[PDB]
């Protein structure tokens, strides 16, 4: 029945098999074979030989055959069922190919199915059968679940959505609906037999199932359904051995649900959650597998979790679940069934690992969150950390290859970001406790077994242990660990080394610092024995480099470390030579700055020589020849920095035992080639290497880039700027190949500024702009930034300036003024600070008319008001960073050592550049103003500097400036001696001069230099003035033209060479203008010479091609193009001889007995406001006197305000400097008479507008300042023709509130002019010099009484032949209202007979001496006013002289002479008419207008109070010259009561002192006016309170060299603020002179109190036995003096 | 008699 249907049912199952055009037919059969199979059921429904079932597995086979899965899983439908009732064991593979191999079957069709849902729970039907009999199964692997048939459900949810975000109400009731009904049931089953629990098989598959469904639901966001999921297993949770398993999945479960809340529940759950593990593994058989799937999902939990919501407890909660679960993991390490596959291992492992990274995780999130009170919480958590590391390296003990690499890489890791935390709150001890252990085993493993590990995780993990020692105090501990770091990368490349390398000198250092010597005492050496000798010099060379990188002193362990390098180079090997050869230019260096040759036997010039030659005996391989070059450069720069300090010690010694212009032959040898030759080499080396494409092979860049910046420096020193062009552009290279923006920066500034002082702007344009982009990649809080922002702002300003953008460029120049940066007290920012003072005196030499008036107050009140107060001012920071730098030793020979450390050698050769150049300028400035001695003074300081240093070059220029200065002195001898000098050091460093003749384009030393070829133009300019000064005009005149033709064609070639080195395409738009001083120069040289010669057509022309090149270049040759302008003038003017009327005469309203004017003024009047900012002193006289001339009485006050302002300009110019270095103390020491004094003497002080607008508005204010009762009388000589004597006297007398009077007095119109005076003055002085030497008594005196008769008759001749009828302007006015009226009647009826110009003023000044007016001075005063009707004028001046005369009287009053440098020598005071006046002398008008400021404020203690009597010194016999004025003098200047003094011994420096600054009278009757112990420098540093009664020779005169304004004692005296100066004008005789200062002495104070001083000198004028010879010497400088 | 100068 039953067997015979299953046999129809095998037949039919060969039927229903078929799928062909009858497969819907076999379907129908199949259904009633369906039909078949359930009547077969009703008798068997399953054979107890499983027959039907194999059956079913043919008929599902059948199916799977014709791809019929519903009809298989209609026809296996009851299979579970008959399975579950077969009971009994034994079920065969085909058990499985039908009921796993229906899962086989649905997997291929869940592959064919487009649709999940439904073939996933087909599948889930499918999966209840697929493991089914799993009883027994295999254990599953461990990187999968517990057992197969819930990987079987895992594999299902694979299907699913695999994202897992989230997860539908829905889907997640259908989704449990298909595992709950069909796998969990089947598992469960209906007949649970409570009496026997799961088995051990079965129970491992339900727990894995369970674990699958809730990690798959909560990770999409589905948790309240396995809520309920969990206590349905937690409802049969009657006890189990997997108990502890669910427990703990319970906790996890409940964490997702809980989610985020309050704090305490991540703890409360973490609580309990180590108790479940803990005890587990407490029993003797712990579920191995079971706690750790179900440890995983916990950990989830927090992974999850992990957003930042953690306490304190959390983390010691979170350390006792993770320590337990680090023991199961190593507990089933110990089990060996997953032992032998180390691949489910290894898995076991990275759970490990993944466990531990959640702790480091959860450790650095507390870390960033805490607070300085939070800190105790971080501490309590050290000990834990500690445990974590030594836990992470027990386990890697045995690991071999990547798996050693990469899981060495976490703890690498994980111990440096716990470290990283505790450094980063401040906990230094607690950081290398964590490191410890991790630090130890890195450095003792045999180098090599870890040889793939990331350099930067070992460098990070042993940084942070060096760097915690250090800084607690553990310097010891903290060099052995270095060593434990090179240990760790001993199988390492030598970049990395230089880590450890640079701390280890860091550590040394400090500890060094602290005064530990024991640590000093170790070097790497000793500590590092037993590595190879290869890579223990390597490491030695870094330290070496290391310790060249730190600043202070570093020197004795310097030659440690280069001992012990040079003991361990074997030097019979080639190789070891090369070592020795870099040790030993180390050690050359070590011994060139400092002093260890007693420990050495060899000098810094023997271990140099011995390098070059080892050096030299060295043939590289392919490679290395690029190191070999860089070696051989340093070594040969290096030589030649030793052999200059030898030089310049050597040269102290030679001043030091000297204490000269006799070493200037010493100086220039062979052997400055020779040594040149040295740097030369160097740049051919470093230019070979820096060229090429190729980045260079080289061991250290930023030696070369050092050593290049000191090469370029050293070129600038010697004066060779090309050179350094091409030194910097060489940096810029290597400073671009080395990422180095700050040097870029530095270097293109450094082109820059080399560029600007060679006249180029262009290129100069192009570099600022390289190093304004270079500036845009630097943090804008460093101070280089700072520094070099400023600095390319002083390089735009100084562009501005060129280019004429004055506004901006003063905008600009006054915001880097401003800047609080500039004043920052580094040395780098004393240097920008020198160039921000030579810009200041830039934009101080410029005209008013480039600037507005607003700006140029700014730019004064920044507190230098002239060029050369800048300049001086960066001189003395210059010197003043010298001293800093390298002592007073090269300055002044009367201890510091140099501290080399990288910039300051530098800085060295920098300073001592910078130092020539602010000379020079200081020279050429001072030299152009007219103040040569000042500029000899700076001459000789700077030839003394390049004397000790032994530079031929700098010695040639300064020698030619000297030669300048000495022919502006009018001494030829000693300027020939000094032009050959220069001509010998010329000719030697080239090896009628040699030099001349040179093709125009040359390539000799002297042609290829711009310094040589500027020195040689100005050798020919000084030669050129020797020879006109000599009388040899057509030779001067031949050397100006060689002058004109040789600076266009030089600068020609600057051009070129300038294009050629920078390889820019263009050539510089405008050709460079540093020989336009000279060549302008040589125009007004030339032109002046035309003007002594107006036949030679040739000069005229130059006129005008002089005027068109300095009218192309304003406003740079202003000066020049003055110069040009009054000479144009003067040939205007037309004959400067002959004495004719003169086109002047229209402009003055007295001659003796458009229009060519108007275009003259015009142009002296652009000339003057040309210069009128800066003048020098002869051209401002010649430009003012001409002027005046012209203007006449057109314009009164402009003319007195001319002739004013020409007179002891220089006198102006040294006063506004004095005042500057007052203020300056002032400044320094903590003003207000000090900043009137400076606004009074300024020349900048003006308003805005038009000639001479201004000008006249200072002038009445000046005039409106006059005290009354004085009367100031101008003296002036009206010059011509420049470097001549006019006969034109120019007079004008100012008074308080009456307007000027001006006249003219032409004296070359009559016999006894001005000059025969003068030159009979000179005459009788030569006479009285030759007669003092003549021994016989009678011819002696009858000689003096010659010349005494001759001073009667040249003072008689000064009143009658010279002033005339003006003598008269220098008397008093009258104070009778006579004649004012007879002024104001005459000026109408006297305009009648045609005087001109009508001035009342002069009227009554000249009608108020109408008792000394004889008839001869009235005649000649009416025929030279009314020339129309003479006779009418004069009978009208009788009358009124007739009505005046008796009828007046002469009042109390004061007359200041005011006289220019050649009437000065006149005795102007013994003139009849003034021998009865108080008359006193000033060197200007505004001295009389400081006089009363210095008054007003109360500095002029004996001005306001008078003279003590009690309060003298005298200096009486000091050498032991004169017998006979001791024996006159010692009585009564003992006997004076109070007086104190010396007698035959020279009075020391500091009494003299005294006597000036603390007495009221000062007698000096000595030789001389004391010059030997006081000197014009020290009365200047003093404030003079006393009179200085001065009885020597020449005391009060003023010395006139060539075309210079006189000098003397006297102004330094009046510039100290002396009341009154008593000195003789000529050399006087020893008794004559007794008579005169005793009469003198005895008439003044025998007065008694209230006594004029001048009265009783004019008095004891009467007394010497020679009246005029030596009465008439005396003068007196100031304000007139009385007693108390 | 000759004087003497007052200079050095
Ligand atoms: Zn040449």
């Amino acid at each position: 029945r039953r067997q015979a249907c299953d046999a129809i049912l095998r037949a039919c199952n060969q039927q229903l098999t078929a799928k062909l055009a009858c497969p819907r037919h076999l379907g129908s059969l199949l259904e009633l074979a369906e039909l078949a199979c359930d009547g077969y059921l009703v008798s068997t429904p399953q054979r107890p030989p499983l027959y039907l079932e194999r059956i079913l597995f043919v008929l599902l086979r059948n199916a799977a055959a014709q791809g019929s899965p519903e009809v298989t899983l209609r026809l296996a439908q009851p299979l579970h069922a008959c399975l579950v009732q077969c009971s009994r064991e034994a079920a065969p593979q085909d058990y499985e190919a039908v009921a796993r191999g229906s899962f086989s079957l649905l997997w291929k069709g869940a592959e064919a199915l487009l649709e999940r849902r439904a073939a996933f729970a087909a599948r889930l039907k499918a999966l209840s059968f697929l493991v089914l009999l799993e009883d027994e199964s295999t254990p599953c692997e461990v990187p999968h679940f517990a057992s197969p048939t819930a990987c079987r459900a895992v594999a299902a949810h694979q299907l699913f959505d695999a994202s897992g975000h989230g997860l539908n109400e829905a889907d997640a009731d259908f989704l449990d609906d298909l595992l709950s009904r069909h796998v969990i049931r089947a598992l469960v089953g209906e007949r649970g037999s409570s009496s026997g629990l799961l088995s051990p098989q079965r129970a491992l598959c339900l727990l894995e199932l369970t674990l699958e469904h809730c990690r798959r639901f909560c990770w999409s966001r589905h948790h309240d359904k396995a809520i309920s999921a969990v206590e349905k297993a937690h409802s049969y949770l009657r006890n189990t051995n997997l108990a502890p398993s669910l427990q703990l999945c319970q906790l996890g479960v409940k964490l997702l649900q809980v989610g985020e809340e309050g704090p305490q529940a991540v703890a409360k759950l973490l609580i309990k959650a180590s108790a479940v593990l803990s005890k587990s593994m407490e029993a003797p058989s712990p579920p191995l597998r079971a706690l750790y799937e179900s440890c995983q999902f916990f950990l989830s939990g927090l992974e999850r979790g992990t957003k930042r919501r953690y306490r304190l407890d959390a983390i010691l909660s979170l350390f006792a679940f993770l320590g337990g679960y680090c023991s199961l993991l190593q507990q089933l390490r110990d089990d060996g069934v997953y032992g032998g596959s180390s691949k489910q291992q290894q898995s076991f492992l990275q759970m490990y690992f993944q466990g531990l990274h959640l702790y480091t995780v959860v450790v650095y999130d507390f870390a960033q969150g805490c607070q300085i009170v939070d800190l105790a919480d971080l501490t309590q958590l050290v000990d834990s950390c500690k445990s974590t590391v030594v836990w992470m390296l027990e386990a890697l003990e045995g690991l071999s290859g990547q798996e050693l690499t990469d899981h060495m890489g976490m703890t690498a890791s994980y111990t440096s970001n716990l470290a990283y935390s505790f450094y980063s709150h401040k906990l230094y001890a607690e950081a290398c406790a964590i490191s410890e252990p991790l630090c130890q085993h890195l450095g003792l493993v045999k180098p090599g077994t870890y040889p793939e590990v990331p350099p930067e995780k070992l460098h990070r993990c042993f940084r942070l242990q060096v760097e915690s020692l250090k800084k607690l105090g553990k310097q010891a501990q903290g060099c052995k660990m270095v060593i434990l770091w090179l240990a760790a990368l001993q199988p390492c490349s030598p970049e990395h080394m230089a880590e450890p390398v640079t701390f280890w000198v860091r550590v040394k250092m400090d500890a060094a610092r602290a005064g530990d010597k024991e640590l000093q005492l170790k070097t790497l050496r000793d500590s590092l024995s037993g590595w190879d000798p290869e890579t223990l010099a390597l490491l030695l060379r870094e330290e070496l480099q290391a310790y060249k990188a730190v600043r202070a002193d570093t020197g004795q362990e310097r030659f440690n470390i280069i001992c012990d390098l040079l003991e361990l180079s074997p030097e019979e090997t080639p190789a070891g030579a090369w070592a020795r050869a870099t040790h030993l230019v180390e050690l050359a260096q070590v011994l060139c700055y400092h002093d260890f040759t007693q420990q050495t036997n060899c000098s810094a010039l023997d271990a140099i020589r011995e390098a070059l030659q080892l050096l030299d005996s060295v043939r590289p391989e392919a490679q290395a020849r690029d190191q070999l070059l860089d070696d051989k450069a340093q070594a040969l720069l290096w030589l030649y920095i030793c052999t200059l300090e030898a030089k310049m010690q050597e040269g102290i010694e030679r001043d030091r035992r000297a204490q000269f212009l006799y070493s200037n032959i010493a100086f220039n040898l062979a052997a400055d080639a020779a040594q040149s030759k040295c740097l030369d080499q160097a740049l051919a080396l470093w230019k070979e290497l820096l060229t090429k494409g190729q980045a260079p092979a080289v061991r250290c860049l930023q030696q070369t880039a050092a050593s290049l910046q000191i090469l370029a420096a050293l070129y600038q020193l010697v004066a060779k700027p090309m050179q350094a062009l091409e030194v910097l552009l060489l940096l810029r290279i290597v400073s671009e190949r080395l990422k180095d923006h700050s040097k870029a920066a530095g270097s293109s500034c450094h082109i820059t500024q080399l560029l600007l002082t060679l006249g180029c702007p262009s290129y100069a344009q192009l570099h600022l702009e390289e190093a304004a982009s270079s500036l845009k990649h630097l943090d804008q809080t460093t101070d280089t930034y700072l520094l070099l922002s400023l600095t390319c702002d002083l390089l735009r300003s100084q562009l501005y300036w060129t280019h004429q953008k004055v506004t901006k460029g003063v905008s600009l120049l006054l915001s880097v003024l401003r800047d609080p940066a500039l004043q920052k007290s580094s040395k780098a920012w004393y240097l920008l600070r020198v160039q921000v003072l030579q810009l200041v005196a830039a934009y101080l030499s410029l005209p008013s008319n480039n600037l507005s008036h607003s700006l140029w107050e700014q730019l004064c009140a920044q507190g230098w008001q002239t060029p050369e107060i800048a300049l001086i001012d960066s001189h003395k920071l210059l010197r003043s960073i010298i001293l800093l730098l390298m002592g007073s030793d090269i300055l002044s020979t009367q201890e510091t050592s140099f501290l080399d450390y990288g910039e300051n050698l530098v800085q060295k050769w920098q300073v001592l550049s910078e130092v020539l150049s602010c000379s020079e300028k200081l020279v050429c400035h001072l030299g152009r103003l007219g103040s040569v001695s000042e500029a000899k003074a700076f001459c000789l300081e700077a030839l003394k500097l390049t004397t000790k240093l032994q530079i031929p070059r700098q010695c040639a220029l300064f020698l030619v400036l000297k030669g300048e200065l000495e022919l502006a002195r009018n001494d030829i001898d000693l300027c020939q001696s000094d032009l050959q000098q220069v001509l010998f050091l010329l000719e030697s460093c080239t090896e009628i001069p040699n030099f001349l003749s040179h093709s125009p384009t040359c390539d000799c030393s002297l042609c290829a230099s711009p310094v040589l070829t500027a020195v040689c133009l100005r050798w020919v300019l000084v030669t050129a003035g020797v020879r006109l000064a000599m009388g040899h005009q057509a030779q001067g005149l031949d050397l100006l033209q060689v002058v004109l033709k040789g600076c266009p064609e030089a600068a020609e070639r600057l051009t070129q060479a300038l294009q050629a080195s920078l390889n820019h395409k263009t050539p510089p738009s405008l050709v460079p203008s540093l020989l336009d001083e000279i060549l302008a120069q040589a125009y007004t040289l030339l032109a002046l010479e035309g003007l002594n010669q107006p036949s030679n057509e040739s000069l005229q022309k130059v006129l005008q091609s002089g005027l068109k090149f300095v009218a192309a270049r304003i406003p740079h040759l202003e000066p020049w193009r003055a110069s040009l302008l009054l000479i144009w003038a003067l040939t205007k003017l037309g004959g400067l001889s002959c004495c004719t009327t003169q086109l002047f005469a229209s402009s003055w309203g007295w001659q003796p007995p458009l229009s060519t004017l108007d275009s003259i003024c015009d142009s002296l009047s652009v000339a003057f406001r040309g210069i009128s900012h800066c003048p020098p002193s002869g051209l401002y006289a010649h430009l003012c006197r001409f002027l005046a001339l012209c203007l006449g009485h057109r314009d009164p006050y402009a003319t007195a305000f001319l002739v004013t302002e020409s007179v002891s300009i220089t006198c102006r110019h040294q006063l506004l400097t004095h005042l500057h270095r007052q203020l300056s103390k002032a400044q320094k020491h903590r003003d207000v008479p000090l900043a009137r004094i400076q606004r009074l003497f300024s020349f900048r002080a003006l308003e805005s507008g038009h000639f001479p607008q201004p000008e006249k508005e200072s002038f009445q204010e000046r005039l409106a300042l006059i005290p009354s009762g004085v009367t100031v009388c101008v003296l002036a000589l009206a010059t011509l023709q420049p470097g001549t004597v006019g006969n034109t006297l120019l007079l004008t007398r100012l008074e308080k509130d009456s307007p000027p009077v001006s006249v003219q007095i032409p004296t070359g119109q009559n016999k006894l002019h001005l000059r025969s005076v003068l030159n009979e003055f000179d005459a009788i002085q030569k006479a009285q010099k030759e007669n003092s030497s003549c021994t016989d008594k009678r011819e002696w005196w009858t000689g003096r009484l010659a010349l005494d008769h001759r001073m009667e008759v040249l003072i008689a001749s000064l009143e009658k032949s010279v002033l005339g009828c003006w003598k008269g302007l220098l008397l008093p006015s009258s104070e009778e209202p006579g004649p004012a009226q007879e002024a104001s009647r005459l000026q109408e009826l006297l305009q009648d007979c045609g005087w001109k110009y009508p001035d009342r003023t002069l009227l009554k000044i000249m009608l108020s001496g109408a008792g000394a007016l004889t008839p001869q001075d009235i005649q000649a005063l009416a025929y030279g006013l009314c020339p129309t009707q003479p006779e009418r004028a004069q009978e009208l001046l009788n009358e009124a002289v007739g009505r005046l005369q008796g009828l007046t009287v002469p009042s109390n009053s004061h007359l200041v002479l005011v006289l220019d440098k050649d009437l000065q020598k006149l005795p102007w005071e013994s003139m009849p008419s003034l021998q009865a006046l108080p008359v006193t002398r000033l060197p200007s008008f505004r001295f009389l207008l400081s006089y009363s400021i210095i008054k007003e404020y109360g500095a002029s203690p004996v001005l306001s109070q008078g003279v003590d009597p009690r309060s003298t010194f005298y200096v009486l016999n000091p050498h032991n010259n004169l017998s006979s004025t001791e024996e006159q003098f010692r009585a009564n200047f003992s006997s004076e009561a109070g007086w104190r003094g010396v007698v035959g011994e020279v009075p020391r420096p500091e009494q003299v002192q005294e006597a000036l600054t603390k007495h009221d009278l000062y007698i000096y009757a000595g030789h001389g006016a004391g010059a030997r112990f006081l000197d014009g420098q020290a009365v200047l540093r003093l404030s003079c309170r006393a009179v200085a009664l001065l009885f020597g020779s020449s005391s009060a005169a003023l010395a006139v060299h060539g075309n210079l304004e006189g000098a003397g004692i006297v102004l330094k005296y009046i510039m100290a603020g002396c009341p009154l100066f008593l000195g003789n004008l000529w050399d006087v005789t020893d008794r004559d002179i007794d008579r005169y200062t005793e009469a003198l002495l005895q008439g003044w104070l025998g007065a008694g109190p209230g006594a004029p001083l001048l009265y009783y000198v004019n008095q004891a004028r009467q007394a010497p036995r020679l009246k005029y010879l030596i009465g008439a010497a005396p003068i007196a400088y100031g304000l007139p003096v009385s007693l108390r | 008699n000759p004087e003497v100068p007052r200079e050095d």
